[PDB]
């Protein structure tokens, strides 16, 4: 969390946490209620988002279902849906935490070579995360979309 | 030295292209500011000596700097301090006319700290003298052109920092 | 035993092309074409 | 520019700007719209002035494009026209700045040493810029082409 | 590393002055521009990869000798190094847009860039050409998007262009 | 512009590795002559060259 | 500053700015008006804070102004008031900046050996900062008093 | 580094000959002054911070340098100046105990002038601070040990200038 | 500066002896190899503009260095680069005539590195230009004379690097 | 560092064409001379100690360099000079097997003038030492292989001079 | 010497010399008359120890002067006795300094590689310094022989 | 001790002790009897030395026994006299050992943190040790007090 980042900076510089970062924890505690609301609505309405994202990706990129790809079987189809569900799940996790560090410890560090070893295209997945962003921000309300957009946006940035 | 027009021309020439619309906009903005810059330069050029007089009376006079044992004590050092404040006022007028601090980088701040440290010139006292020049010029010209002059006077101070 | 002399031997002259205008001057090249 | 030239002269004389110099700067910033209209005219007709002037230069001095010449061949002709366009851009910079200093710091100091290193006829480049002056005066009005012709004639005098 | 509030505090601290009305006006201007700066930086984070790809494509079609032999974008190693340099420029431009100060650009970009590019033979002209191409495409994209204030976006790129650029005149 | 210069000494990055450069640098970083390993390296490469 | 810390923390991990630190930056921006109000109150009442806090300090600790004390004498008393004015100016800088980094960089590094070389009781200077905190807390509202006393207590911690 | 013993050993060694009587008189003088050097170094090591305190109070306090805009404005820069004076006093005691100014030219001076020029440190004012250190040390320790310390303090000043 | 004969004379002089047999053999080697140096210097003095012109065509023309933004862009910078290459060719001819690279240290390389780093001149681009000079003069002047010219131009490159 | 193959292939890649007529000749000369250069380097690596043994016996011993007052007087300076001659022999073998002096430019000649002029090493004396190494290797490994070593050895001599 | 060693150690520890070294310095200063007496005795008799030690070494080890030996030759024997005079001079330097640091910095570091690059037997050089030690102990009194012979057989132990 | 730090230096240089170091052990052994009778004399006079030190401290700096001082009360003055007696015992250990290593490793590392935590006036403790110096030089002979005063000056310099 941002509390964890502030407390690690305090332990790094060998002193108690300071005024501005304590106001940062206070601002986090004020916005945590709407963060919990975002987590609740995304968890209850994840299914339409993952379905719309998978049809949008697989009509934008006609090569994984085509010969010469990697998503032929239903087990690979369910694996791609599982990757979508885990990515949206980790985004809700980081929205609850207030920042990126749970996603960095769960689904970011080593993701490029992780999918190079499994031959899944990284630009294909940045297109996947952008169309999943389009689905989620279309489903979610306006200032809520503005609040939750930089988490997805950092996901596309860290992927590529 | 570079003014605003020469800075735009230098940027476009290193780009290698002709002047696009952003160059037109920056040139028109400089021409909009130019009449205020010329009026301020004319007023400062008329009142060149009185600004230095008021700044010296405000900041340096009747102090340990001008008392015996001070670096403004001996009258050749006093006249040198007067000429230094004329330098700062004239080059700040140049920088305000140009819309740029390039002349301050090339001719004023070039080795000035080493020069003053070799001479024994008081750095914070001449910083307060330039500050007094800034206040007198802001009182004498106005808020807008005084602020514009104070930008380059603070640039001279931060170079002396 | 006389064939050791790579650097001590006679140096070989080189064929380096004189540098020509490239595709940064494509408009000037086609201008020269249509002017002729 | 005229401002930098006046500041350099007043700095060499160790004084403030003259009232006549300030009046010239006032006239310059009032005539800014007209000189930037000349600038946009030249950027509109950048490719036509060099075209007609290169045609006039090649029909006036055919030894330039004759075999054995400095600009013999397609690519050398293209380089000659590129130098022509460079000088047109410098004249545009000069009529914008109101001073010949941006012209002379880029394309007139060391030009004789450069063109004797390249073998290029300096008087023929001067004739090329003369033809550019005549074409600009052709597709320009009277007094403004006289204004641009002052800087063009500076280029002619400093080059030839 | 100094932002606008920090350099104002340093400028007043050098003279030993308290914050006057001019200082509070500058701080008010920074704090009212800050929302637009944050929106612009979030936009920069949004289209970063696509803007560095299309800016590199525009740069290499404007100056095609870089991707040819004897150019310094020839191999894919040189190509990836050029993309990394352009991404570095965009990242520090985002930092300077948030900070409203070019001191981050001075401290972390420009103070050794001429030395490295002269050491490795990397051109300094197409570099600032690509930086300005990034500036034009980002300014056009911000004009397209719902950004109320877009005047501050050109300042870090123009600072990079002027500081890294060579004095022609 | 920039108010100081660290100095631009010439940098020579190795664009790609060839096996004589590899063996020579391999013993050069170890501060020794080319012993029989690098001698057999260059011998086999010069025979196949 | 807060913006300085966020950009530094992003650049140390070589990424762009994360959503958590962007939220902390916009919290800093929204609190800028309140911080400017607090700093304006302090710089408006800068003379009476130093006067009343110096009076309370010299009444509570007469040993430092007794003969043989460090601040005995009119000039040493005026220099002590100048030091209190310096620290009040640093507190205004910290309130403006939103954190304690200008206070720490300008006037809290080497203060222990600085005042040790001066021969000045560092706990008595901390008491002077405490009286400045009490007067400044009395001259504003409660939340503003807490916000300013955060920076004041940071100065207390670094000087004691 | 070299003391007086290593200095005369290297002076004999460079011309390759053995120790003569005139070289032995150097050791006689050094062993005559050795216990004076020992007691002087003990006194200065006892009162090391006190000399720097009175020197800064005598020369540098209430001058331009501590005022805002000066080189000793911030507490960090004041602590750095106190650190520099501690360096100068400790290395001067080292050179006084060695009886040869090799440690000063090897570890204090060969690279300090351009460092101070890059930092903007006033060399004339720190020379005056070292002179204040010399005066306070000569007051504390005595005449002969005071001028013996002052020889190496003037060596530091000459290296800085 | 010194040539090979002057180097032998200075070495024997600082040794303090007359010319022994090895010095005579080195002198005989230089006297044998002098005539080819003479004719090589005649050829280079004949075509001295042509090596510079051709090598600039080999390495620097129609590239980023002479493109806008590059360091050889403007006509004053082009003339400065041509002047620098003329200096390199003339001093390499002097070193080839002398049979020693001491003149390159005394005249050329004593401040050229810091001069170019202050100027912002690309040392890599100058290295490629001097290698082009080397290739053109090796094509022009012969094999062993070209080898000697390449040795002294590689000395210039090593001084730049 | 780079070798002859890298120099050929970089020239070909900069030109953008294939290996048409002269790159093939250079590479076939390199691959032809390679095995005998490897044999020569094998002999030199086997007899590396003895080469510097009678090289220093022929050049530097029984001179004022080795006498007191000389730069090769003490045992530490002697062992350092012996290690330097070993460095010169090893990097000359490196440059011989590479077919190019880029290893000498990148690891030897980059700071050799700096360290020798700072330390005080006699340039003429170490040049005579490398000449002694050249004639010793020419005697010990053959005339042509010794000359192939000696072109890089007197490249190092020209870099020193 | 011990002065140089103590000053260098205190400079490494960034502190003044403690009185536990100051008493050492003053006692080493007061006890210098004996060391200078040993040094003047050695440099008064300096050639005689060289003569006797060379005679005893060439008697004890005939293979030094044998054909095929290292010192076979007139200038070989001359430089051999010159090295013996060198090491006697270094022993007098160590006696003067009261420490073995001059002997280390002149003629102990690199001795092994030096004599391998000379071909000279290091154990025979050790035997030479040994016969130096017995000749000096024969011609100078007992405790004086102990003080000089300590430096002598330190040189012997550094050889072999 | 000086012998054990000579062992430390010889182990750091990976060698036996130099003959100068054995001469230092010689001088240490010969001065041991005089140092031991110095220590015996002052530990015989250990009581009145600290009583007069406490009374002289009270006359020098009277705010300690005043209300508001640290040592207000009979048990507080008893603990102050106990601390002074313990520092006297550290002077005994230093004079016995021959170096300032026992004072450093018992009661001089962390003395600043100890007395800053205790609130003790460190300059007043330095004044107490200075009064101990005065009365010890009063009841001690000249060379003996000169030998003890070096260790006393080390205590003053490192503690004050
Ligand atoms: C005989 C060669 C001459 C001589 C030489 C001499 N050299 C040194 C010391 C050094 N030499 C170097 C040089 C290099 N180190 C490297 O790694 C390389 C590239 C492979 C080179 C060229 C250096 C760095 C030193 C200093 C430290 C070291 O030993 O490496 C000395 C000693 C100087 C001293 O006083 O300590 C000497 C004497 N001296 C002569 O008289 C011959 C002419
Ligand atoms: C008296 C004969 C006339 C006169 C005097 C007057 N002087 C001042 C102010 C200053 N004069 C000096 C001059 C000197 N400083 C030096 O060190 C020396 C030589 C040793 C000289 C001559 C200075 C420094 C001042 C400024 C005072 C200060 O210390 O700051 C004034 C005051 C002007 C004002 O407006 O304050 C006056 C009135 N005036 C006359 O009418 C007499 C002719
Ligand atoms: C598609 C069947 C073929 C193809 C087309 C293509 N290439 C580019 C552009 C680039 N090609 C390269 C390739 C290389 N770099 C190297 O160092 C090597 C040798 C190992 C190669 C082959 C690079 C770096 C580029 C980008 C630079 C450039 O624009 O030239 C394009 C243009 C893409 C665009 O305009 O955005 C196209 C259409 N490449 C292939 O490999 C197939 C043969
Ligand atoms: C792309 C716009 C241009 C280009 C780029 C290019 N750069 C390099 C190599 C380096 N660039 C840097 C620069 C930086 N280091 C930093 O830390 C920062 C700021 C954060 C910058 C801007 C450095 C240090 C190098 C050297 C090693 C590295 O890549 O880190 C190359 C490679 C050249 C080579 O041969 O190795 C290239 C190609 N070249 C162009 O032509 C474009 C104009
Ligand atoms: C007052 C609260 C206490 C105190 C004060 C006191 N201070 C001094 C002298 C100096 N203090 C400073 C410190 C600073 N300079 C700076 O620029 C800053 C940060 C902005 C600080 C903290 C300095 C430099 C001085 C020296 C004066 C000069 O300008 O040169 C004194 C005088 C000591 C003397 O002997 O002269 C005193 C008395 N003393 C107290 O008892 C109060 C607790
Ligand atoms: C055309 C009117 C005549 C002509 C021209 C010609 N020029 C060149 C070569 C070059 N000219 C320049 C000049 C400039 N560069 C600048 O940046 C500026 C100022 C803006 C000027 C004036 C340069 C640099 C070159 C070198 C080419 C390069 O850029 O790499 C040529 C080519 C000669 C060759 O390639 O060897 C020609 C033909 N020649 C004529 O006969 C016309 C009279
Ligand atoms: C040409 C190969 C490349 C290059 C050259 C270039 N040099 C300069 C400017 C200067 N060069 C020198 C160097 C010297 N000083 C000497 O004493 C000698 C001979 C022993 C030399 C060679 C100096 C002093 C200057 C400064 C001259 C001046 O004040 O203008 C420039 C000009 C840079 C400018 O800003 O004007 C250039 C362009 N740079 C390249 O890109 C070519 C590859
Ligand atoms: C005699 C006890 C043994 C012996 C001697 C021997 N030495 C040499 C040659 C040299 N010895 C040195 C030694 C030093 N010079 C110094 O300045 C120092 C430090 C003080 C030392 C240790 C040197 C430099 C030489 C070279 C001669 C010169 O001065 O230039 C030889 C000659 C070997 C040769 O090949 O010429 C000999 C024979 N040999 C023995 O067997 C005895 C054990």
């Amino acid at each position: 969390s941002v509390v964890s980042q502030v407390i690690l900076q305090a332990d790094d510089q060998l002193r108690y946490p300071t005024s501005g970062e304590l106001k940062g924890i206070q601002a986090f505690l004020t916005t945590g209620a709407q963060r919990i609301r975002i987590a609740e609505t995304l968890a209850e309405n994840e299914k339409k988002i993952v379905d719309q994202a998978q049809k949008q990706l697989f009509k934008k990129h006609p090569e994984y279902r085509a010969p010469g790809g990697n998503a032929y079987g239903q087990r690979q189809y369910n694996q791609c849906l599982r990757d979508y569900g885990w990515y949206l799940r980790l985004v809700t996790y980081g929205v609850l935490a207030g920042n990126k560090e749970p996603i960095e410890t769960t689904g970011l560090i080593g993701v490029k070579e992780m999918y190079n070893s499994l031959n899944v295209p990284v630009p294909g997945m940045v297109d996947a995360v952008t169309v999943l962003k389009d689905a989620a921000l279309g489903l979610l309300s306006a200032e809520d979309a503005n609040e939750t957009a930089p988490y997805f946006d950092y996901i596309i940035q860290f992927m590529s | 030295m570079q003014d605003a027009i020469t800075a735009v021309i230098n940027s476009a020439d290193v780009q290698g292209k002709y002047l696009d619309g952003a160059a037109m906009d920056k040139l028109k903005s400089y021409f909009a500011s130019g009449e205020l810059r010329v009026r301020a330069a004319s007023v400062i050029s008329a009142n060149a000596a009185t600004i230095v007089k008021e700044a010296v009376a405000k900041s340096l006079l009747y102090s340990d700097v001008t008392r015996p044992g001070g670096n403004m004590y001996t009258t050749r050092r006093y006249a040198a301090c007067i000429r230094d404040l004329d330098y700062y006022l004239r080059y700040a007028t140049y920088a305000m006319l140009a819309g740029d601090a390039s002349i301050l980088d090339e001719r004023v701040l070039n080795g000035l700290k080493e020069t003053y440290n070799s001479l024994g010139v008081p750095i914070s006292s001449t910083v307060q003298a330039i500050q007094a020049i800034k206040e007198v010029t802001a009182s004498l010209v106005g808020a807008d052109a005084g602020k514009e002059m104070g930008v380059y006077l603070d640039y001279i101070c931060s170079g002396l920092s | 035993p006389s064939q050791v002399a790579f650097a001590s031997g006679d140096p070989i002259p080189q064929n380096v092309a004189r540098r020509t205008p490239g595709p940064s001057l494509n408009r000037f090249k086609e201008m020269a074409r249509q002017v002729k | 520019s005229i401002v930098t030239k006046s500041i350099v002269n007043a700095d060499a004389e160790a004084r403030y700007l003259s009232p006549g110099e300030l009046d010239r700067i006032k006239a310059f910033v009032t005539g800014g719209a007209a000189r930037l209209r000349i600038a946009e005219t030249l950027t509109g007709s950048r490719e036509t002035i060099v075209k007609q002037a290169g045609d006039r230069l090649f029909q006036k001095r055919p030894d330039i494009v004759s075999p054995g010449g400095n600009a013999y061949g397609e690519e050398m002709t293209a380089t000659c026209l590129r130098d022509m366009d460079y000088y047109l851009r410098l004249v545009t910079y000069g009529v914008v700045s109101g001073d010949v200093t941006p012209i002379e710091e880029i394309g007139l100091v060391g030009v004789r040493e450069m063109y004797r290193s390249l073998g290029t006829p300096i008087e023929a480049v001067a004739q090329s810029v003369r033809e550019m002056k005549e074409v600009a005066s052709g597709l320009m009005s009277s007094d403004d082409a006289a204004e641009a012709s002052a800087y063009f004639d500076f280029v002619i005098g400093k080059m030839s | 590393m100094r932002d606008a509030v920090t350099t104002l505090i340093k400028n007043y601290d050098l003279t030993g002055r308290y914050l006057d009305r001019n200082a509070m006006d500058e701080l008010k201007a920074y704090f009212e521009s800050g929302s637009a700066r944050i929106a612009a930086a979030a936009m920069i984070n949004a289209n970063s990869a696509t803007i560095v790809k299309r800016a590199a494509a525009q740069l290499f079609e404007e100056i095609p000798e870089l991707i040819r032999p004897s150019g310094n974008a020839y191999t894919t190693r040189r190509f990836s190094a050029c993309l990394r340099d352009m991404d570095y420029y965009l990242r520090y431009a985002s930092y300077a847009l948030i900070a409203a100060d070019n001191n981050v650009l001075d401290e972390r970009v420009l103070q050794g860039l001429r030395e490295t590019y002269n050491s490795l033979g990397v051109p300094i002209g197409p570099t600032v050409r690509g930086i300005q191409i990034m500036k034009e495409m980002i300014e056009a994209m911000a004009e397209d998007s719902s950004l109320n204030s877009t005047d501050f976006i050109a300042s870090p790129f123009d600072h990079m262009t002027r500081e890294l650029s060579e004095l022609s005149v | 512009s920039v108010k100081a210069s660290g100095g631009s000494s010439l940098a020579r990055p190795q664009l790609y590795q060839t096996v004589p450069v590899s063996a020579i640098s391999q013993a050069e970083q170890q501060d020794r002559f080319l012993e029989g390993s690098e001698l057999n390296e260059l011998t086999a490469y010069f025979q196949s060259g």
